[PDB]
């Protein structure tokens, strides 16, 4: 259903709509999250009614996390660009007690308003990224920043600074993401300034964000870009042969080294094409890709968000 | 034949270790209570709720726990030459 | 062995201390509580029974249990004086029904009236027709004194059940003296 | 207050007394109820200054 | 054959059944029997948490009586709930809660019968209040040692859990054993009730009886009171009007302290609450 | 948060306690004490009293194995 | 007699999920046990108790039957765990008790010489402190009628030992703690105003109706009597009222010449070491 919902993701097809509510009654977990995001990916964009109404009417008598949160990303995907119209749902979302449904909004407010710098969202966002108890909501808060703030990644470093020297470490990882994503297409040193620390913070796996963070700003940005590149490509490796360190901190470590290396270097990951619009596939692989560990195989939506620069001189035909 | 059982199930019994013995000093709440083993070193530790706050007193033998270090059960007084003479 | 869950209702009206039963209905009615609880013993040991009062207040004073020591020890010192109630007396035993620990076992009900009863024609059937969909059936022994040749009750049986259901017996003393264990005697062979 | 009360949890630290000083950088360290030990550099603290 | 992360998840009359059967046992070992369902290996959850009865020979593996658990499992079949066993906990009071030789002689008990039998322990003493404290443990199979132990999946939770590592003892059960866990979950309703419960616990009855009370206390005594707060004033800012002085003698801040220092703020605090309960007066008295 | 930090600092290490001997204290939430076995140990200070009850000479509570200033 | 009790919230929850036990399986009533209390002193405290399969039939509306055969069961395993801890009473979740309950007191009364009754509310609504607390006695009358039998209100309030304190403030992680001396107080200043108007309010409306309808008795005794005592207190002045007028004040004088006594102090210690830290630190730097 991952392979059915990625083809025919934006398509709206009809057909996948209803073997994915049956798959939706299975009431297996591990498949709960392959109808959760399957059902997203084929609405995309369709802000369709009875879909969000069965997910989220699922959400209450199931027992399981993974369904919860395959529907989490699955209505915050449906919604794509739809602005203030999804700020219905919105409000029913975190205003519920339910920690995964709080953490489905985030996502949801993420997407409609990607490419927007629509203030009245980071009301809610920023409250609910300090005044909530869960802490995986809280990073995932301050990581859609990053999602809608992409096309001024200017701003980022800037905000963010304070809240990547917050006491958590689940907040200094949503924050090292921030600036991973929103400043990825760019190659400010600000943000590569506040991602020095980050790696030297005695937490395990805030040290994996800033690798994962720092990989996404270096992308085909050699030495003479950033002198921190040939600084960070020593650390990749350095961390990965030493075994003192922790299994999680060097997982992210060999992955950053496939992030700078991506297509050979020949390519890179860009949210705003030049026409001034977002780019779906790459957006939506990336932030499935925020969580790698509840789920191993969405590591690879990422390869969607790979994108060539080249410089094609075809003429005209073949 | 079944006499045999009846010390073998009392070695289940003896699966259970002794404790250190130690001297009441004082008690600052009662939750707290000074206790000196008869080793010098000294230990402010709690007690269970079988023992009577009037019945320990200062300057009462008593036996602590292992590790807890805390009072279980209580003996009046001991002496090991006196018996000789 | 037949799954049931039996519940005696031992009579403790006022019109029970008369020696009209020999020597008297406390000692015969006591002597019928021995011998069903020895037959539900002889019967399944997975089947258990409590009593009940009905005259006065109804109250339980043994929980359904499959040891009769505590039914026998119950029986003295009853202090048999009051007004016999009826109406009650078979709702009790299905409370007690309802908190069974086993469902398999049906629920089932014995009692005996001694005394009149002021209960109308409309709330016995409207017992009847509850205890149909209750499924509940209810072994009924007169004794004592009544209306002569026992009618609201005989027919409260009947309308009982149906289709057989055989079922649920109500067995009428005939007025003439015996001995107790002598009227048990026909029940004890067949309902 | 966590992690340093976890460095002095195991051994906590001693308390010790210089009863000569070495050239090899190693001190001799005693300490009151134990015996006569010595320990090397101690980079923070130069040897002339013990 | 299939190992992943796994999730406890526990009902807030769970922990409060726990720590209060731990602190009737204290110094010694109690044995508590843990009570839910098996919805999957990689989750579970505690639903419910009844306590045992206790032995003179104390923690074993005979410790659990089989004609105790028919009876109690009569009590609970009858109840709403019937909900099968799930596994076992023991408090450890007076250490840092690692499993013993006696503990793992019950594991392979368990083990056998039930798949999973998460092995938890609770214990009061380690922490004040504030703490998630409890505990978590799982028996790794030793005849698998020739094969890969290294799991698992979603690595998240198994690096929090890991963590901190915190001293030795702690350390010496990451072979043979490993931790599970544990998150609660809400049930914010019951929760609401039971956070308003204790604190109107401090509040009155009919609220206007002990503020009257402390309204009649408002004078006492209070001018006396008053007369302490004044001591306070005098005695100890007589010797903190010498302070700015020695600050010019030892130039400045240095070490120091006294002390003998500051200590006023509790002095304006009580005065505070002093004149608030007294404005109180005006409007209670007054109609 | 901080509040709640406050309870932090006082569960270590609650009890149970070893008595010690005071010495003097070197420098800030730092200081020399005895232990009752006589082992004069270099000792982190607790954080929130440092100084009013200290005094030069004094007996103070210590953990069993950190041997810390409570 | 019993002045006040003390409930723990471990055994109010106990009677809480008990209430989700019997919630999906409904379906009518509510929820009756039997309350285990601990007693030290004249002050009654609880600390567990155990439910009991409970049925009301509607004939027979004022039939009740319990299970006798598995309280003494369960009450034996509860008196091995816990030789302490015995059955103080009985306890049921209302809202509101029923005339019914008179007798169900009676039965247990061969366990316990005095069975205190303890009603609860499972959903938290109104008006304030929880649970209730009744105790069984017989004050007879004045009319010299058969002796009713009246149960008398209890104070009841909430507490704990040490343990029980932990998991209860540990699971909310919602308010602040407490905070005393700046929001304690306060907010339960207008909680005295607002808790007694409500109290008052929706109390004051029953005596206006209670002679609309209600009667009878309903009034009388108790309502004149009590109505008379309200009527004992205007309560001002005059007189001595306007001579505590300047009292109180000048027990603000000398608390508003303290506060401006430590104001200029603060200002003192904060701005002088700060200024010095400021530009004497600066001027180091560049
Ligand atoms: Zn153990």
């Amino acid at each position: 259903s991952l392979g059915l919902g990625l083809a025919a993701m934006g398509t709206a097809r009809q057909d996948v709509y209803d073997l994915l509510k049956t798959n939706l009654y299975q009431d297996d977990a591990v498949t709960g999250e392959a109808a959760g995001l399957a059902l997203g990916l084929v609405m995309l964009g369709s802000k369709n009614a009875q879909a969000i109404e069965d997910m989220v009417g699922y959400a209450q008598e199931t027992q399981h996390e993974k369904i919860l949160r395959g529907l989490a990303v699955g209505i915050a995907l449906v919604m794509y660009g739809r602005m203030e119209e999804a700020d219905a749902l919105i409000e029913s979302l975190c205003r519920d007690k339910d920690p995964i449904l709080r953490r489905s909004g985030m996502y949801t407010v993420a997407m409609a308003y990607c490419g927007s710098g629509n203030n009245k969202a980071i009301r809610r966002l920023l409250h609910v990224a300090v005044s909530d108890v869960n802490d995986d909501v809280r990073r995932a808060a301050v990581e859609s920043l990053g999602f809608i703030l992409f096309r001024t990644p200017e701003q980022c470093p800037s905000v963010v600074s304070l809240l990547s020297e917050s006491y958590n470490p689940h907040v200094r990882y949503g924050a090292a993401m921030a600036l991973g994503i929103c400043c990825a297409g760019t190659g400010n040193k600000e943000a590569i300034n506040l991602l020095e620390p980050m790696t030297n913070d005695p937490v395990n796996y805030v040290r994996q964000g800033a690798l994962i963070a720092s990989a996404l700003i270096m992308i085909q940005q050699t030495e003479i870009t950033c002198p921190k590149v040939n600084q960070f490509r020593q650390l990749y490796s350095k961390v990965i042969n030493d075994k003192h360190d922790d299994v999680m901190a060097k997982f992210g470590a060999i992955l950053a080294q496939g992030i700078l290396d991506a297509g050979g270097h020949n390519v890179t990951i860009s949210l705003q094409s030049r026409t001034g619009h977002t780019h779906m596939p790459s957006v939506v692989g990336v932030l499935v890709f925020t969580q790698f560990w509840f789920w191993f195989p969405l590591s690879h939506f990422l390869s969607l968000a790979y994108t060539p620069t080249c410089v094609i001189g075809l003429n005209k035909d073949l | 034949t079944k006499q045999y059982e009846k010390s073998e199930n009392d070695l289940k019994a003896l699966q259970s270790v002794g404790q250190i013995v130690g001297e009441v000093l004082k008690q600052l709440t009662e939750e707290k209570f000074i206790v000196k083993a008869t080793n010098g070193p000294r230990y402010v530790v709690g007690c269970r709720r079988q023992l009577d706050k009037s019945k320990l007193k200062p300057g009462t033998r008593v036996a602590l726990d292992m590790t807890t270090l805390t009072i279980m059960r209580y003996l009046p007084r001991e002496v090991d030459p006196l018996v000789y003479n | 062995m037949v799954l049931e869950s039996t519940m005696v209702c031992v009579d403790n009206s006022e019109y029970m201390r008369n020696g009209d039963f020999l020597p008297t209905r406390l000692q015969a009615q006591q002597d019928a509580v021995n011998i069903v609880c020895h037959s539900k013993t002889r019967s399944n040991p997975e089947n258990n029974v409590g009593l009940i009062t009905l005259a006065n207040d109804c109250e339980v004073l043994t929980t359904l249990t499959p040891d009769t020591g505590r039914i026998l020890s119950k029986l003295h010192t009853v202090q048999p004086k009051g007004k016999i109630t009826f109406c009650t007396g078979i709702r009790v035993a299905h409370l007690a029904l309802k908190h069974r620990q086993g469902k398999n076992h049906k629920m089932r009900i014995i009692a005996f009236v001694g005394s009149p009863v002021e209960d109308n024609e409309k709330d016995l059937v409207k017992l009847a027709k509850r205890l149909k969909k209750e499924k509940v059936n209810v072994d009924i022994i007169n004794f004592g004194e009544e209306e002569v040749n026992t009618e609201k009750l005989t027919a409260f049986v009947n309308t009982l059940n149906g289709k057989d259901g055989t079922g649920s017996h109500l067995v009428t003393v005939p007025p003439g003296p015996s001995l107790a264990d002598a009227l048990i005697s026909s029940p004890i062979l067949a309902g | 207050l966590r992690e340093e009360l976890q460095l002095l949890q195991e051994q906590g630290s001693y308390v010790g007394e210089v009863v000569r000083a070495m050239d090899k950088k190693k001190v001799l360290v005693k300490v009151h109820p134990e015996g006569k030990f010595v320990v090397d550099v101690d980079k923070n603290i130069d040897i002339n200054d013990v | 054959a299939v190992d992943t992360a796994e999730q406890v998840y526990i009902s807030s009359l769970a922990l409060l059944k726990m720590l209060k059967h731990g602190r009737a046992g204290v110094p010694m070992e109690v044995m508590g029997l843990m009570l839910g369902e098996f919805v999957d290996d990689y989750t579970v959850r505690v639903i419910d948490v009844f306590a045992m009865p206790q032995s003179g020979t104390g923690v074993s593996v005979e410790a659990v009586d089989p004609v105790f658990q028919a009876k109690m499992l009569d009590m609970l079949k009858q109840t709403g709930r019937p909900e099968m066993v799930v596994g076992w906990y023991h408090s450890h009071p007076g250490f840092g809660c690692w499993l013993s030789g006696v503990d793992i002689n019950t594991q392979q008990s368990f083990e056998a019968l039930s798949e999973r039998a998460v092995a938890v322990v609770v214990d009061p003493i380690q922490s004040v209040k504030g703490k998630v404290v409890i505990d978590a443990f799982r028996l790794i199979n030793a005849n698998m040692m020739v094969l890969g132990h290294e799991p698992r999946q979603t690595t998240s939770n198994l690096g929090h859990l890991n963590k901190p590592s915190i001293q030795a003892l702690i350390h010496g059960l990451n072979r043979h054993y490993y931790s599970i866990t544990i998150n609660y979950r809400k049930n914010e309703l019951e929760q609401k009730m039971l956070l308003n419960l204790h604190k109107k616990s401090w509040m009155e009855g009919l609220t206007l009886q002990d503020y009257s009370e402390h309204c009649k206390h408002n004078e006492s005594v209070v001018k006396e009171m008053l007369e302490l707060a004044k001591n306070y004033n005098k005695a100890v800012e007589e010797e903190d009007k010498m302070t700015p002085e020695q600050l010019a003698i030892k130039n400045v801040g240095k070490q120091d302290p006294k002390r003998h220092l500051e200590e006023h703020v509790d002095v304006l605090m009580t005065s505070n609450i002093v004149q608030c309960l007294a404005a109180m007066l005006d409007t209670v008295v007054f109609k | 948060e901080f509040l709640h930090a406050q309870e932090e600092v006082k569960r270590i290490q609650s009890i149970p306690l070893v008595i010690g001997q005071f010495l003097e204290a070197v420098d800030q939430n730092t200081a020399i004490v005895g232990s009752t076995t006589g082992s004069n140990y270099y000792v982190r200070i607790l954080s929130t009293i440092d100084r009013e009850l200290l005094k030069p000479n004094a007996s103070v509570a210590l953990h069993k194995h950190s041997n810390a200033l409570v | 007699a019993v002045q006040k009790v003390v409930v723990h919230p471990l055994v109010l929850l106990s009677v809480v999920d008990h209430f989700n036990r019997i919630g999906k399986v409904g379906n009518q009533k509510r929820v009756v046990g039997v309350l285990l209390g601990s007693w030290q002193k004249k002050v009654l405290d609880v600390s567990n108790s155990f439910a009991v399969p409970f049925d009301e039939d509607d004939k027979d509306d004022s039939v009740w039957f319990l299970d006798h055969d598995y309280l003494e069961n369960m009450y034996g395993m509860f008196k091995k765990v816990n030789a302490r801890e015995r059955i103080v009473g009985w306890y049921h979740t209302g809202p509101k008790l029923h005339k019914n309950d008179i007798a169900i007191n009676e039965l247990m009364k061969r366990y316990c010489p005095n069975s205190v009754l303890v009603i609860i509310d499972v959903k938290p609504k109104d008006l304030g402190l929880p649970t209730e607390a009744y105790i069984s006695v017989e004050e007879v009358h004045d009319d010299g009628t058969p002796t009713s039998k009246t149960f008398e209100h209890v104070t009841s309030e909430i507490g704990a030992e040490e343990a029980e304190e932990v998991g209860v403030e540990h699971l909310l992680r919602d308010i602040k703690d407490t905070t005393v001396g700046t929001l304690s107080q306060r907010i339960t200043n207008q909680v005295h105003g607002l808790k007694g108007l409500n109290s008052k309010l929706l109390d004051i409306r029953s005596y206006l109706e209670k002679v609309a309808t209600g009667k009878l008795p309903i009034n009388h005794q108790i309502i004149y009597q009590l109505q008379d005592v309200f009527n004992l207190l205007p309560d001002v002045s005059l007189q001595e009222f306007v001579k505590a007028f300047y009292l109180k004040t000048n027990d603000q004088m000398v608390v508003v010449y303290l506060a401006s006594l430590i104001r200029s102090v603060v200002a003192l210690h904060n701005l002088i070491n700060n200024k010095i830290a400021n530009r004497d630190a600066e001027k180091k730097e560049g």
